[PDB]
């Protein structure tokens, strides 16, 4: 689901992902850190640019 | 929130002054857990501690 | 038993008196000290604490002439009570007019 | 173990804001702006909320249940 | 008198008498705790 | 001159680069020759005044002019310690299976404030643990955590996995005694914030307890303190020795608080001036600039104290100050009665 959200939009909301997947904050944080980084005032952005 | 100063002269040599209200609000609260073990072993004869 | 008097020595001299006050702290001590220091008939006025474990204070008053040093104490108490009443009335009126102008 | 209800220095009610601070963390708010929005002007409450470690869940993971 | 205990892993109320092998049903764990008392205990908030 | 120096020493409190000077109250008879500092109730009532600048729920700010540091500190300490309120004292537990220790739970419950009006209650006599309807309040807390019968397959979040897993203070139920149900209307006796997290449980655990609260002052224990932060500060009054203009104006604006120094273009050039010294906190950052040291003069007014009182929500700060003044007056009356009985 996280990868699908990233493919649909470059910006993913941790709160929305958590509310949808009903998962815990630590698991959501691990899933987001495995493939993205934190950006202020924008949420989570993909670590690599559009190739 | 420590304040480096002399107060009431109760901190002459390495001592420090604590706040009654801070200690009442839970600051420094400690818990000491001790264990008390007992054994009820069977001896050679067919008798046991009860 | 709350407030007790003590003379300076066995001679029972009223020029210097010591008032020992129980179940008190620095608040009333300093308040009465400030309220009685302005009395022109007081040579010396000083409050102290015996020990932080026990809740008691000791005030000492030495007058100028032949004042018993009890009339200045009563004067200071009455002046403190009057100041308290005045500040209470002023704060009540202030809060009232503030609510009035806010509403 | 658990967030204290009262602050050590002053004594402002801070235990009721722990879940709010956790929500602000889950959100995009940073520590500074989160503590500022929570209404903590003096630094004592900021320290109380920031230096606190959440071990109640770690202990409940071992609780009998 | 029915003496009750709690298992270390199953956490089920088991009743055993005196001089019995400490064990718990549907398992084999040998840790048995005693339930909390029912008497009234007074605590001070100081 | 000498007169100006004496006036400054007796009115203002100057803060130096290394230390503060003129910190002791000296306005007393005999200390000054050209000043009759004898006590005068008329002059005191004439010069004294109180002005509230901000008053909201559980927060008050008011400037008192004419009062002395002694009485200011007296009021502050009375508000901090000598104001009685209601707080949980006795905790009777019944099969508490929570992981939190019983003593820690009792301490946390005692630290919880109560919205009950303390003026309607009295102090409990020596002993009498049973408590009477006049001087006791009972709060029951019974929370049994269990698994949610309807939840998702994973339900990784405890909010969905379990119910009542966080015992908030809103679960407390006030149990009336005697005619207290008729005296106090429903909804008055309740926790202040109603959102304080007491503890966290798991399925199988249960917290059952009763809390007896009585009247007490903050001096005995900090749980009775109604005011969270009740303090006072002298009014700052920043004065410029010589007119500072140019980029020095912006330097002054950056050194002092953003809301005390304002720059204006009266003739096309920027000149700084003091707008509102209230917002200034005397960070003493102006001493860093070598040239701007001998151009300003920081000072505090000795007879002007801004009192700021932020309470916990038990009763409003105006009534808190009223009760503090009433307690001080009661102490004065008790001492007067004791002296009268002695003489
Ligand atoms: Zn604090
Ligand atoms: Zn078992």
């Amino acid at each position: 689901f996280v990868m699908w959200k990233f493919t649909q939009s470059r910006w993913v909301v941790r709160k929305e992902v958590a509310t949808v997947t009903k998962l815990c904050a630590e698991d959501v944080k691990d899933f987001l850190e495995h493939m993205a980084v934190v950006r202020i005032n924008k949420g989570w952005e993909f670590i690599l640019p559009y190739d | 929130t420590v304040a480096v100063m002399s107060y009431s002269g109760y901190d002459i040599e390495d001592a420090l002054v604590l706040n009654k209200a801070s200690l009442d609000r839970g600051f420094g609260r400690c818990l000491v857990y001790k264990n008390a073990k007992c054994t009820l072993k069977r001896y050679t004869n067919q008798t046991f501690d009860k | 038993k709350t407030a007790l008097e003590m003379v300076q020595a066995a001679g029972t001299d009223r020029h210097c008196v010591t008032f020992v006050l129980h179940e008190e702290d620095h608040t009333l001590g300093n308040s009465l000290r400030y309220m009685i220091m302005k009395n022109p008939e007081v040579e010396f006025c000083g409050y102290t604490t015996t020990h932080p474990s026990e809740s008691k204070i000791n005030l000492r008053i030495q007058t100028r002439g032949t004042l018993p040093a009890v009339e200045p104490f009563q004067r200071g108490l009455n002046e403190l009570m009057n100041v308290c009443q005045h500040v209470l009335d002023k704060f009540e009126a202030s809060i009232k007019d503030y609510k009035d102008q806010k509403a | 173990m658990i967030i204290p209800v009262r602050c050590f220095t002053c004594g402002k009610i801070v235990g009721n804001k722990w879940e709010a601070y956790l929500g602000l963390l889950q959100a995009e708010y940073t520590e500074g702006d989160a503590l500022d929005a929570l209404g903590l002007k003096r630094y004592c409450c900021r320290r109380m909320l920031l230096a606190h470690v959440d071990l109640i869940e770690k202990l409940l993971n071992y609780a009998p249940l | 008198q029915p003496m009750i205990y709690i298992c270390g892993e199953c956490h089920t109320e088991n009743e055993i008498k005196s001089r019995d092998p400490i064990r718990c049903r549907e398992c084999g764990y040998r840790i048995m705790y005693k339930k909390r008392t029912k008497r009234l205990v007074v605590f001070d908030a100081r | 001159a000498a007169s100006q120096a004496v006036e400054e020493m007796r009115s203002r409190v100057v803060l130096g680069e290394f230390g503060v000077r003129n910190v002791h109250t000296t306005d007393f008879p005999g200390n000054y020759s050209g000043y009759d500092d004898a006590w005068d109730q008329d002059r005191f009532e004439k010069n004294f005044r109180v002005d509230v600048v901000h008053m909201d729920e559980n927060s008050l700010e008011f400037d008192m002019v004419g009062i002395d540091a002694a009485i200011a500190n007296a009021f502050r300490r009375i508000l901090l310690a000598e104001v009685p309120t209601m707080a949980v004292e006795k905790v009777l537990v019944y099969n508490n299976t929570s992981i939190v220790q019983d003593e820690i739970l009792a301490h946390r419950l005692g630290l919880i404030p109560i919205h009950a009006d303390p003026r309607l209650f009295e102090y409990r006599n020596q002993g009498d643990e049973e408590g009477t309807e006049i001087d006791t309040l009972q709060f029951r807390l019974q929370v049994r955590c269990t698994r949610n019968p309807h939840a998702a397959k994973d339900s990784s979040d405890p909010n969905e996995l379990y119910v009542n897993h966080k015992v908030y203070t809103r679960h407390m139920t006030w149990i009336p005694l005697g005619n207290q149900a008729d005296l106090f209307p429903e909804g008055t006796i309740r926790p202040v914030h109603d959102d304080i997290l007491i503890a966290q449980l798991r399925p199988g655990q249960e917290i059952d307890l009763l809390m007896h609260c009585v009247k007490g002052i903050g001096k005995d224990h900090a749980k009775f303190s109604p005011v969270a932060t009740a303090s006072y500060r002298l009014l700052p009054d920043i004065t410029l020795l010589e007119p500072v203009e140019g980029e020095a104006a912006e330097e002054l604006s950056r050194c002092f608080s953003p809301g005390v120094i304002e720059v204006q273009e009266v003739q096309g050039k920027k000149v700084a001036r003091v707008a509102n010294p209230r917002l200034d906190t005397f960070s003493r950052e102006i001493f860093r600039n070598e040239k701007l040291k001998k151009v300003v003069r920081l000072a505090r007014v000795r007879d002007h104290y801004i009192f700021s009182v932020e309470s916990t929500g038990v009763l409003p700060p105006d009534v808190l100050v009223s009760e503090a003044i009433k307690v001080l007056m009661g102490k004065c009356r008790r001492f007067l009665d004791e002296l009268d009985a002695v003489q």
